[PDB]
């Protein structure tokens, strides 16, 4: 125990004196022999030596561990990948020092360098290899996070829409996971629209439509109302016409799922604002309202044709909403008779 | 002839599904006795690995030392380069 | 029948099981050369849409019941149209695509 | 997600089917332009298996 | 002509067609004919392959013209009527149908015809079809691209799959509201109507249903196809709904079997295991399944008419074993992902859990040893678990190591005294004749006389059956002992570990074995030791000891594939049984050798106990691997007219096993 730090520095001497016998392996032991060499050596797995070391502080001093990987620089392994990006790649997952070891992106989207930036020229491949060993740990925000600042634009977008997609319909409650991404996303989309970024076109539209789907959830709990329908006649998610419904009834298909989950809460919020709008005509009595009273009978009837095209286009989607989505969106129009 | 009529309406249903659960007994024993012995030959190839890396009996003793664990009362915080491990580490950053 | 209601005689014969190919067949070509006459006044890309429309719809419904959907002769149908008509080459395969 | 591994297969077999029918065919420049289209689609399954 | 006549009859329904009684009658008598012409074919002069296939192929037409109608009750009773000859003569000829192509379409064309019909009237049609179906595609291996139109079959077998087991569901609801029906035992008349139809038939539509569903399913290699199907219908919900009740009920046995012979099948692939678990699996059968092995405490009557039916026949102990089966497949394939609900599972079915793994000692039965394996292959699954079923089991967990134990106790002692093993099997397989008092003593003799006759012999074929059944018994106990040492291995920390690491903790490790060397008794308290693992290793080197004397060339007989197969399986399983057997033995002794209790005497008598009989081990073992085992190395030597090279030699020779290196290894730090 009180010996290690003596024989990793001895290991660092004999290393790049090139004394060192090295095991041409990662799983091997942290001696070995060999089927070619002399039968009175043996080889160190240098790597292994130093992946037992650096792992007493891989945690709390990683700034350091950097330095030891270092020597591991001009080293790989059978498949040919380098040992400091792997090594690295492993020290910044449960490290978590993102911003200090592999830089930040600053407001403007100007990337702000790490420690990292000492070793390499260029710090994309390793970007983008921690992006990557972060989605297959589910850290997506982070992995989002790292995928701008190593600009591959793209993949940011395939992150943010998977998680705003179970998110959109949320209450924008302070500090939520809602407030959160949604904040993360405009943040994202300002850069890009200021930078000039835009991506695999499938992607980069369900990002926007994600978005202005918030501003529709947002708008409709602070009981705006006729704003959230001021924005989904934009939106073109649902028909409105009759003469529209096969127009969406098609371009359902081309949607993706991010939208696709989303569309009954959509087709609930819109219902509850054309049976909102419904209760307010009903409300506003003729005692008062100085109109011809064609302009009321006019609006009884639209937001009929508008409830019923919404049950029509619900009727005519080939995904699962739920029964209690049809039965709530067949409700509503029952009590907007 | 009208019970044999019967009978052999009874043979074309009935032995079929005898053939057909013959298939899953078949086919879930025998995949899970061959996974059994597939699992087996990894545990003689890691003892090949293992021994012909330490060869004939000329490595072992990991050293005599306390264990640790998940459990039991550390205080003094977290940061674990010692004085000599940080001197050292010092001239590392001193060298790269 | 006396008013020759083609998308009303699919439905009828679906509701009652009852599928003869020959008259299936024969009730998609009464639906497909009707859309493709009573459009005759619009150009190609709105004919095409059209009978896209035509098709996607009436291809939600019986495309979960094969035998009052025959695919093969629908494409086979259309293409000849294509051919004839000198529509795109990607129409048939957006059209099922789309379905 | 399963399937596209069994169906590349049964692309590249059909589009080298196709460009043996193409091949016996009198060469006129619509021939040759599919003998293109076909071989530019090959030479993308080559890369989606 | 009675294909003909069966066309023209559905060309001509909607006129008045005056003579379909003759007709009718004509079609009747040609099935007739045709049955008597498969069974009697040597009589019929009915020989030719080719007039079957189209005596077969028109009556396959002959049917599809029929069925085609739905409108027609003529039809449909013609057709229902075609349709039972179409499938004797399938079953009958079903390796001269060299052919599965024309077959499957008319069969798709046919279920969709009868799929088009009076649900009460084709019922007797739909299962037909489906036994059909099933035939077809036990005939020949096929993929998703040699079945027409795969994914509508699919849907259409799953649809009329949830018209059956909703109505299987209430009928057994209905049965559960109308309280005490009486045992009215007898009524000996013939073949009337309305007596109410049971669903749960082996010929019937819910049941032939899963069955198809299955060998459907045994095509479809990713799961991709099937999976399409049942997100368009919740048929994993219905289906355990249904199950659930029955289990509950002990009632629709052929269904409950069908079930967890499908959802077995499913839990193969990743897709299907991840689907059956996201069904609620464990909870329609976990507190369901309790019912099936509780015993009334009402006692009465034990009923002895358990005569010679098939171990393939549906039963409650075999819905046991299925849902064991089930279980081990589950945890298998989803691992943590299956976890919990393996611990909620073997928490609740810990009695039987123990009663199984020590039926073993008490009723060596085939069916027993059926069930043990499976008990031990679930263990085996969940024991890589050990510190997450030591948390939330740490009784139940102590208590399948010691009963483990004891089942390798037993098992190897009976597979050690193969006498003591027939005769278990010969005290029950005769029966019939009490008596009692004791005593004693003196003595004959002699003599007459006299005659005649006649004349039997004593049949070989006995002495040929006992020993086949021998034979499957100590393969049985073979693969229960093989499950066991590795299950046991697991409580046991690894060899690598207890030799090499010196702060290695002693405590979360029990000993398994006692520290005796005496070979095992079968005896009912002796706990297991080294002198019951010495005996395992010279059990399974004396078994491979007679799989190489079985080697004269008898020639002349021809049919059977499997026994090659079977004499490869068989020396893989003694191997593992040996090696897992090595691996407890060292851990074990190395778990006594370093212990501060264990007393200075007894760890030097283990030191020279285990020294010598290890010794004397790997001298057979070095006197058997000289010969080769079954290898790509020993395959490399083999050759002598051709393949050698340098002088003599072919390949290399002398890669040794690590088993034979490992146990040197350990008989060599003995020695010090």
């Amino acid at each position: 125990e009180r010996l290690r730090c003596h024989a990793v520095h001895v290991a660092l001497v004999l290393f790049e004196l090139k004394l060192l016998l090295k095991s041409s392996g990662q799983s091997a032991q942290l001696l070995s022999h060999e089927p070619g060499d002399p039968p009175c050596l043996r080889r160190l797995n240098f790597v292994r030596l130093l992946m037992l070391y650096t792992r007493k502080f891989e945690s709390t001093d990683p700034r350091e561990a950097l330095q030891y990987f270092y020597f591991l620089r001009d080293e790989k392994d059978s498949q040919g990948e380098n040992m400091f990006l792997r090594c690295v790649s492993e020290l910044v997952i449960e490290s978590r020092e993102f911003d200090m070891i592999l830089g930040k992106l600053e407001n403007d989207g100007s990337r702000k360098p790490g420690v990292i930036d000492k070793f390499t020229s260029d710090t994309k491949p390793i970007i983008n290899k921690v992006a990557s060993v972060a989605e297959n740990k589910g850290l997506f925000e982070e992995a989002a996070k790292l995928y701008d600042l190593a600009k591959n634009a793209d993949k940011v977008l395939e992150l943010m829409n998977k998680l705003l997609s179970p998110v959109v319909p949320q209450i924008s409650a302070p500090q939520s996971n809602k407030e959160r991404l949604k904040n993360m996303a405009l943040s994202i989309a300002e850069r890009y629209r200021a930078q000039g970024i835009s991506a695999n076109k499938f992607v980069d539209s369900t990002f926007y439509l994600l978005l202005d789907l918030i501003t529709f959830f947002d708008e409709y709990h602070s009981g705006h109302i006729d704003r959230a329908f001021d924005i989904i006649e934009r939106l073109k998610l649902v028909p409105l016409n009759q003469e529209s419904v096969e127009e969406r009834v098609a371009a359902f298909r081309n949607f993706s799922d991010e939208i696709r989950h989303n569309l009954s809460e959509v087709l609930l919020a819109t219902m509850n604002i054309l049976f909102t709008q419904f209760k307010r005509l009903k409300g506003t009595s003729p005692s008062s309202s100085s109109r011809p009273q064609r302009v009321i009978e006019d609006r009884d009837s639209q937001l009929r044709s508008q409830a019923r095209t919404l049950i029509t286009f619900a009727g005519m989607i080939p995904y699962r909403t739920s029964g209690d989505t049809n039965a709530r969106l067949v409700q509503m129009e029952v009590l907007m008779n | 002839i009208q019970g044999f009529l019967k009978n052999e309406k009874d043979n074309a249903l009935l032995s079929a599904i005898e053939e057909s659960r013959k298939r899953t007994f078949g086919m879930a024993e025998e995949y899970h006795r061959e996974s059994m012995l597939v699992e087996w030959e990894q545990v003689k190839q890691r003892i090949l690995h293992t021994l012909l890396a330490s060869g004939e009996d000329a490595l072992d003793f990991t050293q005599e030392s306390e264990p640790s664990y998940i459990s039991d009362v550390g205080p003094p915080g977290r940061s674990s380069l010692d004085n000599i491990e940080m001197a050292y580490a010092r001239q590392i950053y001193i060298y790269n | 029948d006396p008013f020759k209601l083609a998308e009303c005689k699919l439905a009828i014969i679906h509701c009652a099981g009852y599928s003869d190919p020959i008259l299936v067949q024969t009730l998609w070509q009464d639906i497909i050369e009707k859309e493709l006459s009573d459009s005759v006044t619009l150009s190609s890309s709105d004919r095409m849409h059209a009978l896209s429309l035509k098709i996607v719809l009436l291809g939600k419904i019986y495309a979960g019941t094969p035998r009052f959907f025959p695919l093969d002769f629908i494409v086979q149908f259309l293409e000849q149209q294509v051919c004839t008509l000198n529509w795109d080459v990607g129409f048939v395969i957006q059209t099922m695509n789309e379905i | 997600n399963c399937e596209r591994r069994r169906f590349t297969n049964l692309c590249l077999d059909a589009v080298c089917g196709y460009l043996v029918e193409l091949q016996s065919m009198s060469s006129s420049v619509a021939v040759q332009a599919i003998t293109g289209n076909f071989k530019s689609l090959q030479a993308k399954l080559e890369r989606l298996h | 002509y009675v294909k003909s006549l069966a066309v023209h009859v559905a060309e001509t329904e909607g006129s008045s067609c005056t003579s379909l009684l003759e007709y009718q009658m004509l079609v009747s008598a040609w099935r007739m004919l045709l049955i008597i012409a498969t069974t009697h074919a040597d009589i019929m002069h009915l020989t030719d392959s080719v007039v079957r296939r189209q005596l077969f192929l028109d009556v396959l037409d002959g049917t599809k013209a029929l069925l085609l109608v739905p409108a027609s009750v003529n039809c449909l009773r013609l057709g229902s009527m075609k349709c039972t000859l179409l499938l004797i003569l399938l079953r009958q000829w079903k390796r001269e149908l060299g052919s599965v192509d024309e077959i499957l379409g008319p069969l798709t064309e046919i279920l969709e015809g009868v799929l088009q019909a009076d649900q009460q009237l084709m019922e007797k049609t739909k299962a037909k079809v489906f036994s059909a179906f099933i035939t077809v595609l036990q005939m020949k291996e096929m993929k998703v691209s040699d079945i027409p139109q795969y994914s509508q079959l699919v849907l259409n077998v799953c649809e009329t799959l949830q018209e059956e087991v909703i109505a299987l569901f209430d009928q057994t609801r209905h049965s559960l509201a109308l309280g005490s029906a009486t045992e009215d035992k007898d009524s000996m008349e013939t073949d009337d109507c309305s007596r109410s139809r049971h669903r749960d038939q082996r010929d019937g539509v819910c049941v032939l249903g899963l069955h198809l569903a299955k060998e459907l399913c045994e095509v479809d290699e990713d799961g991709d196809s099937w999976l399409q199907v049942t997100r368009r219908l919740p048929i994993l919900p219905t289906l355990l709904t249904t199950l659930e009740v029955s289990l509950r009920m002990k009632q629709n046995l052929h269904f409950t079997e069908a079930t967890l012979h499908l959802l077995l099948t499913l839990a193969r692939t990743q897709q299907g295991a991840t689907a059956v678990a996201g069904a609620g699996i464990t909870q329609s059968i976990c507190l369901p399944l309790l019912s099936v092995y509780q015993l009334s405490t009402n006692g009465t009557a034990q009923t002895p008419s358990a005569s010679r039916k098939s171990l393939d026949a549906p039963s409650w102990p075999g819905v046991y074993r299925l849902s064991m089966s089930l279980m081990e497949q589950l945890l298998k394939t989803l691992r943590y992902n299956f976890l919990p609900e393996a611990l909620d599972f073997v928490g609740v079915h810990q009695e039987r859990t123990l009663q199984c793994l020590n039926a073993v000692r008490t009723v060596q039965s085939l069916a027993c040893l059926e069930e043990a394996d499976h008990t031990v292959g679930f263990i085996l699954q969940l024991s890589n678990f050990m510190k997450e079923w030591h948390f939330h089991l740490p009784q139940l967990m102590r208590d399948i190591q010691v009963n483990l134990g004891y089942l390798c106790q037993a098992c190897t002692s009976l597979l050690h005294s193969r006498k003591m093993l027939q005769h278990y099997l010969q005290n029950k397989n005769g029966d019939g004749l009490p008596s009692a008092v004791a005593q004693r003593v003196q003595r004959p003799p002699s003599a007459a006389s006299a005659a005649p006759s006649s004349s039997k012999q004593p049949a070989a074929d006995t002495e040929a059956s006992e020993q086949q059944a021998l034979h499957t018994v100590q393969y049985g106990l073979l693969k229960i002992l093989s499950k066991t040492l590795a299950a046991l291995r697991h409580f046991t920390p690894d060899v690598c570990q207890i030799l090499l690491d010196q702060s290695l903790d002693l405590a979360e490790y029990n000993f398994l074995f006692a520290l005796s060397f005496t070979t095992p008794t079968f005896d009912s308290e002796v706990a297991p030791s080294f002198g019951t693992l010495l005996a395992t290793v010279n059990v399974a080197l004396n078994m491979l000891g007679e799989l190489d004397k079985k080697k004269e060339p008898l020639t002349q007989a021809v049919g059977l594939s499997t026994q090659a197969e079977g004499t490869r399986t068989l020396k893989s399983l003694l191997m593992f049984t040996m090696e897992n057997c090595f691996y407890l033995l060292i851990s074990q002794a190395m778990r006594y050798l370093r212990d501060p209790a264990v007393h200075p005497r007894d760890k030097q008598r283990m030191k020279q106990e285990l020294s010598s009989e290890l010794s004397t081990l790997l001298s057979s073992l070095s006197r058997y691997f000289r010969r080769g085992a079954p290898s790509s190395p020993a395959t490399g030597v083999l050759p002598s007219p051709q393949g050698k090279s340098t002088s003599l030699s072919k390949a290399s020779p002398e890669s040794q096993e690590p088993l034979i290196q490992l146990v040197q290894a350990f008989v060599r730090h003995m020695q010090r």
